[PDB]
């Protein structure tokens, strides 16, 4: 059973990953050596961004696999599987975006809490540390999963901040208080 | 590295701007891959030896409709951009 | 506002755009994509995520290049008004296409303008009379009405309308707006020389009207808001100058098909017939776009092409819904040679009331429609067997009836060189009298032939000496 | 040549999915060895990912998804000469009438490009028939299209044969009665009169050839059987 189900298209086969990797025991080998094989394909710019995009064949697939493989010696057998699968499948547009599920069920795994401040402009490193004081202090941090304190720069998001974290936000940006009085004030 | 070559090695080369090789086709219609400037409505000549118009520009793909029969062409033939808005001669 | 993006799909004239940056222009924002074309104006009508809009295309998309450079314009399209639109032909873009050079704008507004609201109607009681017999007797017209004609388009529709300029829009005088979606081309010029020469548009002048133009040849899409461009013109006549205005809008068939075809492309699980979804919201909206305020009184006409002349087919249909008064002329009525060829048990109007227009009036109706249906009643058993076998009563009103057909049709000035007949405006006062003497049979004692064609009663009767002669 | 496996087998409509890059071309026909002998699939597609899309001309009851598949290499090459005068054939283009094999000349693709704007003749003829009212009221034309009504066992087909008759003296040519979906109880009649009436002998000459079309036949080879007959 994953650390609850997330995404569909693509997320199948994250949750397969994550499941056969909690049978390997090794989860988080898996994902760091997924991360490493993943930022050197990023980091092979040639064919490793202009052969992201299928165009060639299945036993030509397979043969950019085996050079993969060839990259990193490291990459578990689970996660070469993985490769495996993804040939078979002939998708190779969602690979990253596999690595980026399978981050996502790894990191709710090791529990780690995630969250955003977006706010008009970059705010104080002392709010920035309040917040995080708040925000584990709140009921949100369940003390098992460790919030991401995100700041994002807005400015349609005019003024004032949000909070985001779990399904549960605090919105007291500026923008939204002059809409609804602005909208109000003109009944 | 060594990867990387051989990785070059098996790939097709060129980025396929202005040519493309077709994917799947049948029912006068094909789709093609690459074309990567393509101008809409513009005519292409297959390698195949007939002509169509460019009429579905897709994110990705482009969907040549085929004027001629579907004998004529056959799967992963290259096709090249005639360049051109589709024209016939006047005068 | 400037937003580069990327063309990521010209799947046909509904392209869509890829915003690279995080600032998303909103739906109903419009984009210029700029080419050797000049402008392209595209605007957003879905986000389909990912900064990925989905944009409809209001000029043609030929040529395009995949990932062509697009810069968005922000918001809805904002065409100019003022009275300088009096005296020019526009373009959906706002293009002087009658190229009497840049338009001087005042307020330029956007496209888009939500309908006024329920406590902003003022509801007519006006009677707007046009000296159309069949209109005056059937089915009284009122000023700020929206007035509905069903039918094949311009095979007699287009030359009604034209009729009614004729009529009433000197008459009415002060501003008019003719708007005329997917017409055709040669027949907009006509008109276009025509308003110059009867001096409603002087160039020279000043122009009372104010006229845009959407050709057939234009893409669908550009189809589409060629009428939401029209009614801002309208509105700031209705609003603004607060002056009672005049609209025509032909065909407003037109803007339901065009909807039609960017709805497919647009993605949508097509309704019955092949419709779009939208279509009731959209005619909706349109039609409660054009409405008399409490600010100002808008009469507007409204030309239903019909397909194959199928009322059952559900975007005519809709569109019987929001019109006011409808004449519905039908190609069996223009075979029988009336020409107007208003059916005449398929007109109605809230005008028609013995309260409206006095009892009188109301019982001249009566009977003419009493008679009418009798007569398309014994229609069958005319055609079985001869009308000698129906009964001597029947046949009295058998005979009226074919008298009332015949007596129906009026020659129109504006249809003098296709009729070949001098056109003739018959009063309301004289209308009603002239049905009352014939309906009472005191004129019936000569030919059918002598009703055929001619105006009213005192005609009738001098063409029955012309005849005797 | 080329081989590949069956990948599906949804309907009469079974995809083949072909060793890589040499692939099929559009009409090409294959054949699946079978123990029926052989059934014969066009392609009519490519589905891609090197598979295509064929329909079948016998029955696809009993097939194991990843049979072999052979490529003949392009539409069926059904047998011509003077030798398939007299000769049932069925759409594979193999004999039916069990007068065994028939000895073939040239073998020719059952699609085939219609003749040129040059190559049409530029000005119509008559073409005589026996039947008087024929050529007055109705005149044949030399290649016309004629188009017969009324039901058959009117004499409709005695009408046909009569034509054959009339065709001998009238050029001595030859004809293909093809038959599209015949019934074929009908169709061992029409066999057997033809063979009566003379129009095939079987020791001696024929003038028309037969294509014969069985309502059990599947729908594909139904459509085909019309395109055979054509090219003989």
């Amino acid at each position: 059973p994953p650390p609850v189900r997330l995404f569909g298209v693509e997320g199948t086969y994250a949750t397969a990953l994550y499941q056969a990797a909690a049978k390997n025991s090794s989860i988080d080998a898996a994902f760091q050596s997924l991360q490493k094989v993943e930022s050197t394909v990023k980091k092979n710019p040639k064919l490793g961004h202009l052969l992201l995009n299928p165009a060639l064949s299945l036993k030509d697939r397979n043969s950019v696999i085996d050079a993969i493989v060839e990259t990193h010696k490291n990459l578990d057998g689970y996660v070469v599987n993985l490769l495996k699968v993804l040939s078979e499948n002939n998708r190779l547009g969602c690979f990253e975006k596999i690595a980026s599920d399978f981050g996502v069920l790894n990191d709710a795994h090791n529990g780690l809490l995630k969250g955003t401040v977006t706010s008009a402009e970059p705010l104080d490193p002392k709010s920035f540390k309040r917040i995080e004081k708040a925000l584990s202090a709140s009921k949100l941090v369940g003390q098992g999963k460790s919030l991401k304190l995100e700041n994002v720069v807005k400015p349609e998001i005019k003024g004032g901040l949000i909070v985001e974290l779990g399904d549960k936000t605090v919105d007291l940006s500026i923008s939204t208080k002059i809409q609804k009085l602005n909208k109000v004030l003109e009944d | 590295s060594i990867l990387e070559e051989r990785i070059k090695g098996v790939s097709d080369e060129a980025n396929l701007n202005e040519t493309g090789r077709v994917l799947a086709v049948g029912d006068g219609i094909a789709r093609v891959f690459g074309l990567n400037n393509i101008q809409a409505e513009e005519l292409v000549e297959f390698s195949s030896g007939v002509k169509g118009m460019a009429l579905n520009l897709e994110p990705g793909q482009v969907g040549i409709v085929l004027f001629g029969s579907d004998r004529l062409v056959k799967e992963g033939e290259l096709v090249k951009r005639t360049g051109n808005i589709v024209d016939v001669p006047v005068g | 506002t400037p937003i580069t993006g990327k063309v990521t799909a010209v799947i046909g004239a509904i392209v869509d755009v890829h915003f690279e940056q995080s600032e998303l222009p909103a739906i109903l924002n419009a984009l210029e994509i700029k080419t050797p074309q000049g402008k392209l104006v595209l605007e957003v009508a879905q986000h389909l995520g990912e900064n990925t809009v989905r944009t409809i295309a209001m000029d043609g998309t030929e040529g395009l290049v995949r990932g062509e450079k697009v810069l968005d314009t922000g918001g809805p399209i904002s065409v100019p008004v003022g009275r300088e639109t009096l005296g020019r032909i526009i373009n959906v873009i706002g293009e002087p296409i009658d190229e009497r050079g840049p338009i001087k704008s005042k307020l330029r507004k956007p496209i888009h303008a939500d309908p006024p609201s329920f406590a902003e109607q003022s509801t007519s009681a006006e009677i707007l009379e046009t000296g159309i017999k069949v209109v005056d007797l059937l089915a009284p017209y009122a000023r700020g009405g929206k007035i509905g004609l069903f039918g094949g388009a311009g095979v007699g529709k287009t030359v009604f309308i034209q009729e009614l300029i004729n009529n009433i829009a000197k008459a009415h005088g002060g501003f008019s707006v003719f708007t005329g979606v997917g017409e055709r081309t040669r027949e907009g010029n006509d008109l276009y020389r025509e308003m110059k020469e009867t001096g409603v548009i002087n160039l020279e002048g000043e122009s009372k009207v104010a006229l845009v133009f959407g050709q057939m040849n234009e893409p669908p899409g550009a189809r589409a808001r060629v009428a939401l461009t029209g009614l801002t013109i309208a509105e700031y006549f209705r609003d603004e100058e607060g002056q009672d205005v005049l609209l025509f809008i032909d065909n407003i068939f037109r803007f339901t098909q065009a909807g039609s075809e960017v709805s497919a492309l647009l993605g949508r699980i097509p309704s019955a017939v092949g419709y779009q979804p939208t279509l009731a919201t959209d005619m909706g909206l349109l039609q409660e776009r054009i409405t008399t305020t409490k600010k100002g009184s808008v009469t507007s006409v409204q030309a239903v092409y019909v397909p194959a002349d199928d009322l059952t087919d559900p975007a005519p249909a809709t569109t019987f819904a929001h019109l006011d008064a409808t004449t519905v002329l039908s190609r069996g009525i223009s075979e029988l040679g009336i020409y107007p060829a208003v059916d005449p048990l398929d007109s109605k109007s809230r005008l028609l009331d013995a309260a409206v227009v006095g009892q009188e009036h109301y019982d001249v109706a009566s009977k003419v429609q009493e008679t009418l249906q009798t007569y398309k009643s014994l229609q069958d058993i005319i055609a079985i067997l001869g009308m000698d076998e129906l009964s001597e009563q029947d046949k009295l009103t058998v005979e009226r009836a074919r008298k009332i057909q015949r007596f129906l049709s009026q020659p129109f000035a504006v249809a003098e060189v296709f009729t070949g007949i001098p056109g003739k405006l018959v009063r309301l006062k004289d209308t009603v009298a002239s049905f009352k003497a014939v309906l009472e049979g005191k004129y019936d004692n000569i030919p059918e032939h002598a009703f055929y064609m001619v105006g009213g009663i005192e005609d009738v009767v001098a063409k029955a000496e012309k005849l005797a002669a």
